């Protein structure tokens, strides 16, 4: 029953860098985190100014 | 109304959630957003607008009748 | 009658959503107001320090203030002498009292030109058409004490048409038609109504560049942190 | 009779067969309806909270179900009405006992 | 003690003494031409004195009185039939009529 | 391009505060330059600076 | 264990802003709570600066306001923030009320009644503030509404010579309205806290009307950034309104000084009070007019006592949905008719719009509700 | 002095609406000359002529000025 | 009325012409003095009986 539980496939939703199962996550984390933190940083700069 | 924990009672329900750094910001924002907004528009204008076209007719007709009352003189 | 007439839409130079006033036109309009319109009306809340950096320099401001001597307090004797007035004066009121204003006209209190742009329905186009469209009645004679001008509620003004083709002939070439003097006095009345049209449009431009910057990006952060609930999925297991 | 045609068109256009809800998933809850919800078998109650959680999910995304999973009027398994009738009858009996 | 403190505060919000210093005047009617109204300030409200036409008197004597929600003849409203002296404010909600 | 940016200015918090301050100052400078540039580019002519240059 | 869950202030902040269970469904219409809060503190701050530069007397009030808008640095933008923030405050207030009436959130009783008391308080506060600039429209608005208070027999005339500060609109009237406009938003803030307290007692709503006890998500950090987004949208609308067309909503007829002799032809409120003035002058009776106005907002009090349906929202009831949109168009019609002169087609359709307003609320909602209760076999 | 405004006003009334308004004012002149000693004294015709004429003036003036 | 020409005249108008405005003015001033009397009694209690362990 708990072995019958298979997580569904979110391939419509993932970022294009992490589409395949082969490519790892530790080798491409910093670009994704830096993009989202860049958005938050530009928001913070606009609010502070 | 209180804090978490003692609200409801749920049996077996499984929720999956992906990481936000894992997935894209806007998933297909111009291939599903346009059919969704056209669908939600088509399912509401027939209940919202037929009072407002009556308001538009009242505005135009009242303007025309005030000009009727004043443009003979 | 009570058939009001809406004044037309005139293509001004301050009509657009970012355009500014013409400061040379404000200066010409102020020369008009000094030599024509200041004999009857009053513009109480326009001091000479408003004219220092906007249109003139500072030197001709002192010149224009020392042309007209106004008033001062006691000279330790209680006699209220005449001061030339350096820069801090408001403009000289022609009539002291409202009763004094009625006591030289056919009743008819002259309205105060600080706010006539912002105070009447229709902007400075109303003042343009009121200064312009002096014409004749078809059949209605009223009392021959007042004059006819159709852009007016009541349709009979008590103001003589104060322009009539080169009464000023001011500094540069620019010959005084009806059009030049009316355009300059409408521009000047818009300036005296809103003293900070230019800085308002400046902050409006900076703000449109703000809401070009922030509005994709705060919405991007909202979409990012709400991108967990927009993709969570459910399943129902019974025993 | 055509009033059943009105009822079928109304159940189509009412908007609560769109989100996968049945008839008694949308009931407003005063004290009586809270009692009638507490008086339920376990399987119907779990199916009820599951349909309610799917409805809140689908209205959060403002996406409405495909054609093959709308609840249909022919199989309207309305179930909460007998317990709710029993609650109303016992409540009115208690009210009448207080009145006399 | 409580009702006397409340009475003193309500009487503090009632009026002043110098506002109660308003009394009579005399008004001249010689300046007004035919058929026109002149206003005078009195107790913070305008004060109408209007010269009228005898034809306006005749028309106003021709119009009926029982349709009016306050029945009053024109000669009940004025001593000399054309020089009418009014407190120039509408008695509904405080406006000056045109 | 992005990896160096995350490795420098977004791991620690104090460096993030330092770069939002420095970015706000640089944005202040360049933004006021662009704002006065555009505003005295769409109102060329009828503005007090050129009329001052007449004098 | 933690700083937040033991400290006496941070338990309040925790049950308000961090771990408040909010439903995972509320649309953009549930942003106007925070938008009214941000507008209220923005009104308090910008009005406090205006009150630092203001001299409340009938000789020098208009002169002092002109001194603000010319001589004090940035007094013109702070004054325009205050006025158009009042306008956007009532936009978000009527959208807040429209949400709470449409989605069946008037099944809450005590939150709804404290809401209506807040509506009374904000309307009285904004009227006293509109009296404060001491223009021609402010003078005659004060005069006519004080005589509207004098309309009631046996109570009225003494009460109105009592709040006149004399026998007309004298110095004392301007100073009284300065003081009450300058105190009442703090009472509005306290009753807003009481409003929010009864809400956090009961629990919020959702667009379905189904109780959402299964799917509460915490307030922080989902709805906090959602309300930041709503606040940025509100500030850009407010600031474009004050920097491009500041006169698009305000009255032209304010800017003349207060002459008590003229009585201009086109007397009108500022645009948010048009329908209150449209119910008044479309009934040819004094007590009937003022009583019909008070009965309009008391009809908003009445509204929880006519929830005879068995769903909660109006999402699932299309007949009552169409009748609610008729009600919205009728209120906008009342606003337009109030913002006009008074002649024969305007007289007729003003009377008809007021009649149809009362007929929609007091009759058509339960008739639509009983056709709903009949039609789904209940 | 060569006025531009009177030039624009004399050259803009060629349009058909202004022509029809001109004949409206002239027929009202014929009317009150005909039904002489009356209390209906040519309002709408003159206001409509000024309406149309000053709107065509508004369309095409400030280029010249 | 806060205006430096007529502020003192406005306070004199309160004290002389308005009904009981003199009782309200003196009540405000002497209530401020009694307010600070009660405040220093309060701080003296709070220091002397050792309530400053809170
Ligand atoms: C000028 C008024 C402009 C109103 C604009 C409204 C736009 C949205 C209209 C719309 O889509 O309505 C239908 C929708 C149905 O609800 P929902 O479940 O959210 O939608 C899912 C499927 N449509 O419903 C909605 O989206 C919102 C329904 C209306 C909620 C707001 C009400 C408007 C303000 C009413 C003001 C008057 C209230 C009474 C005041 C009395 C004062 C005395
Ligand atoms: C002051 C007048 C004198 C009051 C006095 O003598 O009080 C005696 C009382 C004795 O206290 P004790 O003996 O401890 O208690 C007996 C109870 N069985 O002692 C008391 O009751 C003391 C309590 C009051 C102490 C403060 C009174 C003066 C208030 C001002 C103090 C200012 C403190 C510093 C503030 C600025 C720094
Ligand atoms: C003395 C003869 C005047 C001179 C010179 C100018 N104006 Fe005048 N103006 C005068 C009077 C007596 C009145 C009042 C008439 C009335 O019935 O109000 C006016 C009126 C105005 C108005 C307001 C009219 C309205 O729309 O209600 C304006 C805008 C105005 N005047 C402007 C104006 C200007 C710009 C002048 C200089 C060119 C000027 N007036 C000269 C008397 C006199
Ligand atoms: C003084 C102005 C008001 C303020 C500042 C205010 C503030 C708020 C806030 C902050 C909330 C919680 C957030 C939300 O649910 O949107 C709220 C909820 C609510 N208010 Fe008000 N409110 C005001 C006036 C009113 C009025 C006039 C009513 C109508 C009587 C009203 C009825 C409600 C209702 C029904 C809710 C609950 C809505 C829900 O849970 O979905 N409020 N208000
Ligand atoms: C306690 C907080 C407040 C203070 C200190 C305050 C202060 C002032 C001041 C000094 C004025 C006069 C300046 C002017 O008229 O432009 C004013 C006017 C006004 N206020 Fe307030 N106010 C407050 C709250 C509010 C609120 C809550 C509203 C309603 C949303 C409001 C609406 C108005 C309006 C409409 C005017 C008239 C603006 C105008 O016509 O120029 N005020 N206020
Ligand atoms: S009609 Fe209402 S005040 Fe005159």
């Amino acid at each position: 029953s708990h072995t019958d539980i298979k997580v569904p496939d979110f391939s419509d939703y993932r970022r294009p860098e992490v589409l395949d199962s082969t490519k790892s996550s530790k080798e491409s984390s910093e670009a994704r985190k830096g993009f989202s933190y860049l958005i938050t940083a530009t928001t913070t700069v606009g609010v502070a100014y | 109304g209180r804090q978490f924990g003692h609200l409801t009672r749920v049996r077996h329900v499984i929720t999956y959630s992906l990481s936000p750094f894992e997935q894209r910001a806007f998933p297909h924002y111009f291939s599903k957003g346009i059919p969704n907004v056209l669908r939600r528009t088509r399912a509401c204008i027939l209940r919202v607008a037929p009072p407002f076209v009556v308001f538009y007719l009242v505005y135009t007709w009242g303007t025309q009748e005030f000009e009727k009352s004043k443009r003979k003189n | 009658s009570d058939l009001e007439l809406h004044p037309p839409s005139y293509p001004w130079s301050h009509r657009g959503l970012l355009s500014s006033l013409d400061h040379t036109s404000i200066r010409r309009g102020f020369q008009v107001y000094k030599q024509v319109c200041s004999s009857c009306h009053s513009m109480d809340y326009v001091a000479y320090r408003h004219l220092v950096g906007v249109c003139y320099t500072e030197d001709e401001a002192k010149a224009l203030a020392e042309e007209v001597e106004v008033q001062d307090g006691p000279n330790e004797d209680g006699e209220m002498f005449m001061r030339p007035g350096k820069l801090s004066d408001y403009f000289p009121k022609p009539y002291p009292n409202p009763e004094a204003a009625r006591a030289a006209n056919n009743g008819a209190l002259p309205p105060d030109l600080s706010y006539i742009v912002r105070a009447r329905h229709g902007g400075e186009d109303y003042v343009f058409s009121l200064l312009t469209g002096y014409c004749e009645p078809p059949r209605v004679s009223l009392r021959e004490g007042l004059y006819f001008n159709p852009y007016f509620p009541g349709q009979a003004i008590g103001m003589a048409p104060p322009i009539y083709n080169e009464v000023l002939e001011f500094d540069d070439g620019t010959p005084a038609t009806m059009s030049q003097v009316a355009k300059d006095v409408c521009t000047f009345l818009r300036w005296a109504a809103e003293p900070e049209h230019d800085h308002r449009k400046r902050m409006g431009l900076k703000m449109l560049l703000m809401m070009g910057l922030l509005l994709p990006l705060v919405y991007a952060m909202k979409r990012h942190k709400w991108s967990v609930l927009k993709s969570r999925k459910l399943a129902y297991r019974p025993p | 009779k055509w009033l059943e045609g009105i009822r079928k068109w109304y159940y189509n256009a009412a908007g609560f067969n769109k989100l996968g809800l049945m008839r008694d998933d949308t009931i407003h809850e005063n004290d009586d309806v809270k009692e009638a919800i507490r008086r339920l078998p376990e399987n119907l109650y779990n199916d009820r909270v599951f349909r309610i959680k799917r409805a809140l999910d689908l209205s959060m995304r403002q996406q409405i179900l495909p054609k093959e999973q709308w609840t249909k009027y022919e199989e309207d398994k309305f179930y909460l009405e007998p317990y709710l009738k029993e609650v109303i009858r016992e409540r009115k009996e208690r009210e009448e006992w207080t009145k006399k | 003690a409580a009702k006397n403190v409340v009475s003193q505060f309500v009487s503090s919000m009632s009026a002043s003494a110098d506002v109660l210093a308003m009394s009579k005047i005399e008004i001249k009617l010689s300046d007004i031409p035919e058929g026109k109204n002149m206003a005078f300030k009195w107790r913070g409200k305008p004060l109408f004195v209007r010269h009228r036409t005898k034809k306006e008197i005749d028309q106003e004597a021709a119009v009926e009185v029982s349709q009016l929600r306050d029945p009053q003849h024109d000669l009940e409203r004025v001593k000399k039939p054309e020089w009418v002296i009014l407190i120039g404010v509408c008695t509904h909600l405080g406006c000056v009529p045109i | 391009l992005t990896a160096r940016l995350y490795s420098l200015l977004f791991r620690r918090t104090s460096t993030f505060a330092l770069t939002i301050v420095v970015g706000a100052l640089f944005f202040e400078r360049a933004f006021d330059q662009g704002a006065d540039a555009i505003y005295e580019h769409i109102n060329e002519g009828k503005l007090w600076k050129h009329i001052k240059h007449k004098y | 264990i933690n700083i937040r869950k033991t400290h006496p202030l941070m338990k309040i902040v925790n049950n308000a802003f961090i771990d408040l269970p909010a439903p995972s469904n509320i649309s953009s219409w549930w942003n106007f709570g925070s938008l009214l809060g941000i507008c209220l503190i923005l009104q308090i701050l910008t009005g406090l600066f205006l009150a630092m530069h203001y001299t409340p007397d009938t000789t020098t009030a208009f002169s002092s306001v002109t001194h603000i808008c010319r001589d004090v640095n940035y007094g013109w933008i702070i004054r325009y923030m205050h006025a158009n923030g009042a306008s956007m405050f009532f936009i978000c207030l009527f959208m807040h009320v429209g949400r709470g009436l449409y989605y069946g959130s008037y099944t809450f009783l005590e939150t709804w009644n404290i809401g209506v008391i807040l509506l009374f308080a904000t309307m009285a506060t904004a009227f006293m503030g509109y009296v404060l600039p001491w223009g021609q429209m402010s003078f005659w608005g004060a005069t006519v509404i004080t005589n509207l208070l004098s309309a009631i027999p046996y109570i009225g005339t003494n009460l109105v010579e009592w709040i006149w500060g004399g026998f007309s609109v004298d110095k004392a009237t301007l100073t009284r309205f300065f003081a009450f406009h300058f105190i009442f938003p703090f009472i509005i803030a306290a009753l807003a806290m009481v409003h929010l307290l009864f809400l956090h007692e009961t629990g919020s709503n959702n667009p379905t009307g189904i109780p959402s006890d299964t799917d509460k998500i915490p307030f922080h950090p989902y709805y906090t950034i959602k309300d930041i987004l709503g606040a940025i949208l509100l500030i850009l609308i407010l600031m474009l309104l004050v920097l491009f067309t500041p006169d698009l909503l305000g009255d032209p007829d304010n800017y003349t000084p207060a002459n008590p002799l003229n009585t201009p032809p086109h007397i009108k409120p500022e645009w948010y009070f048009l329908f209150a003035y449209a119910i008044l002058r479309s009934i040819p009776n004094k007590l009937g007019g003022v009583l019909a106005l008070v009965l309009s907002i008391l009809v908003l009090v009445i509204m929880p006592l006519l929830h005879t349906s068995k769903q909660r929202s109006m999402m699932f009831r299309p007949i009552s949905q169409c009748m609610f949109w008729i009600l919205v168009a009728d209120l906008l019609t009342l606003t337009w008719i109030g913002g006009q002169p008074v002649e024969h087609p305007y007289i007729i359709i003003g009377q008809l719009a007021s009649i149809m307003y009362f007929l929609i609320i007091l009759v058509m909602m339960p008739v639509a509700s009983i056709i709903e209760n009949n039609l789904l076999k209940w | 002095l060569v006025d531009p405004l009177t030039t624009v006003r004399e050259q803009c009334e060629q349009l058909e609406k202004c022509v029809k308004a001109r004949e409206r004012l002239e027929l009202c002149d014929e009317r009150v000359s005909s039904r002489s000693q009356t209390e209906e004294d040519c309002t709408e015709e003159l206001f409509d002529f000024l309406h149309a004429r000053d709107h065509c003036v508004a369309h095409k003036l400030f280029n010249s000025l």
